[PDB]
């Protein structure tokens, strides 16, 4: 796929690629203040990297690429935080799980999306807070020595 | 003119390990300087307030009233009196406050029940809840511990104390605790405490976690 | 003077199923000829009020009012008012009252601690009711079928639950003995809400509901 | 010349709690203002009703008048009528319509039966039936409630209420329902609600699932 993306269209049908050698050369001749978000279920609080104090452990793995099960996906393995993904109310955790999405529109279907964005971005924030994420955790002095210059975690 | 006279609660008083004894004059007249003391029921006169509050919306002016004694006194019922002066008033007016002796006491009984075993089938949320019976009188404290770090004031909530069914002098009281589900298989014992006057020594404690009513002798195991 | 209309309760209803308006006029002094109108939002007069109360021995004349329509035009949040005429007063008192955020209730069973089946003397079974809204729900006990004496379960008030600002949460304690409990005796508990579909839902719980029902262990020395 | 005064149904009561009274007069050939009204047993006013259907597609009249009451003008005994007048009419027809009330009162039993062990062989689909028996009088109303949720009608199919041959006057019905073979091995309760007027509170349900009637296969006893 490298290649063909390299060269080679349609089993090497023309040499116009030359053409859009020129075209390398061509570029280079120089709303929402209310708090009527509401909640939903599905998501209490992250902890793919442990629990929050007090809570001690629970950790999450990255899984083999190499799996038949899971790990189609020819790529890396898969990110712990990814795993604990709070898909929000679009999927249900029923007894064996089943999606509850059968008869809307695109409407609803986007404002869910909107809610589950909303919904992940305050918890990722609060978790990132208290500093117990890996990358947020700095050495034991105060947990914020490693601030960025815009006050957040 | 309206004096509203509150006795010390018992929780404030537990926690504060002294106890406070306040009066105050609203619906009077908006004008400050009100001479407040706050004497004994023999007549004797303790450290007026401070820092008087203004006016109410309605155009009346806030006076603060209040006293710090020793427990002591409050136990032996004195009827500690508030006496107020002001331009308005042409006497000054007086209340009694004492604490309501002649009441049986009873030990109450602690108990902790687990989140529902169908609830625990959404992965949504658990509740765990803490009850108080068989006690009086009432007024009861009620507080959550985790491994022994004190949990947020809102995490939980308790109910209001009201008369038992059988017994006519005893109450009884329930808390709830609302927590996540995934770590209520790791358990992290969950603790009540429960402060109360009647109690030999006025703090009690319960646990619980979800390893609690194993038969813990034998390890039976299904597999397929 | 003291003129005020008591809505009817869904609990109320519910049992009747007549639901009716009621306006007391009472803690005044005692007089004669004192008059009670219920009428509509329009001004639509009905149907007066009998069975009065006399002067009461606590120096107190309550002209009570009562009106019987059922649920319609309640449920249509219409705007109710009764009228008082009394001597003492040159123009008649009126005051309106009217029905005014759906969330189906949920239901829980607690069983007695183990801790309460050891001491061989009680036992209390709980039935809890969450995540609803508004608030006015109503809850009994059946056993096997068989009413219960309402004494001996008790009811606590709505509250507001901690995390959301709408649903409530309520309790319910039901008392009996352990022995009973050692040997069946179901004990089913039964709600009713206007948020439910059917508006009446129940659940039931005995001594053998948490067992694996699929294998049977015993020990003996 | 088809007049008829239809009786509400228990379970449109139950589904609507809006009792109507429905006269309808058809199989007429079609004129213009014709009157139509509804009285009591002693001929009060009704709702002025409206949105009479027209001419059938045959060229025969419509006339549809509903007279809304409540439950208790309808079980006060009050036998209603439906009065019709048109000009071809010699003289204004009067239809009465009133609860035959004085019959017995049983109350029903209901039982739910899982699907057969070789039905669930060939793992297609299941059928779950809700039978319900010995109740008196007839006109029951049934659904299904679905983990919470109620269904649309179309699924599920009920019987009617044909009279039992060995009991004097009970009755008995079945309601059926199919379901795909996978979801009936993922718990989904299905409940099974029924409403009729002998029973204290007029509903009751009952329910059953995959791991309902298998019974245990091990009696295993240790002795030290």
């Amino acid at each position: 796929e490298f290649l063909i993306k390299k060269c080679g269209n349609n089993s090497a049908h023309g040499e116009e690629i030359f053409s859009e050698k020129l075209k390398n050369a061509e570029k280079k001749c120089k709303s929402c203040d209310l708090n009527a978000t509401n909640y939903i279920r599905g998501c209490q609080s992250k902890t793919y990297d442990g629990k929050i104090f007090p809570g001690k452990g629970g950790e999450k793995q990255w899984i083999c690429k190499d799996t038949i099960i899971h790990g189609d996906t020819n790529g890396a393995c898969i990110p712990p935080r990814t795993q604990n993904l709070c898909v929000g109310e679009l999927w249900d955790k029923s007894y064996g799980g089943r999606s509850n999405i059968k008869n809307d529109t695109k409407e609803l279907l986007k404002e869910k999306i909107k809610n589950a964005i909303h919904k992940e971005t305050e918890l990722l924030y609060e978790y990132h807070d208290t500093g117990t994420a890996i990358i947020s955790k700095n050495d034991k002095k105060g947990q914020k020595g490693k601030n960025d210059p815009n006050g957040l975690p | 003119i309206r004096v509203f006279a509150i006795p010390p609660s018992f929780a404030s008083i537990f926690l504060t390990k002294s106890t406070k004894l306040t009066c105050l004059v609203t619906d009077l007249t908006t004008y400050d300087s009100v001479t407040i003391s706050w004497t004994r029921q023999n007549g004797e006169a303790v450290k007026t307030h401070t820092n008087i509050s203004e006016s109410h919306p309605n155009a009346t002016f806030s006076a603060v009233g209040e006293a710090s004694i020793c427990e002591d006194d409050w136990n032996s019922g004195e009827r500690f009196t508030c006496t107020v002066t002001h331009t308005d008033l042409p006497s000054p007016l007086k209340q009694t406050i004492s604490r309501p002796k002649g009441v049986a006491l009873h030990r109450p009984d602690v108990y902790l029940l687990p989140p529902a075993r169908e609830q625990l089938n959404l992965r949504e949320s658990a509740t765990i809840t803490c009850l108080v019976t068989g006690f009086s009188p009432a007024d009861v404290f009620v507080q959550w511990m985790q491994r022994g770090q004190p949990l947020s004031p809102e995490k939980y909530v308790t109910s209001a104390p009201m008369p038992e069914p059988q017994a006519p002098g005893r109450y009884f009281a329930h808390s709830i605790l609302t927590v996540s589900e995934e770590e209520w298989n790791t358990g992290e014992t969950y603790t009540c405490v429960v402060a109360h006057e009647a109690l030999p020594n006025r703090v009690t404690e319960r646990t619980v976690d979800k390893s609690t009513g194993k038969p813990t002798l034998y390890n039976v195991s299904l597999v397929m």
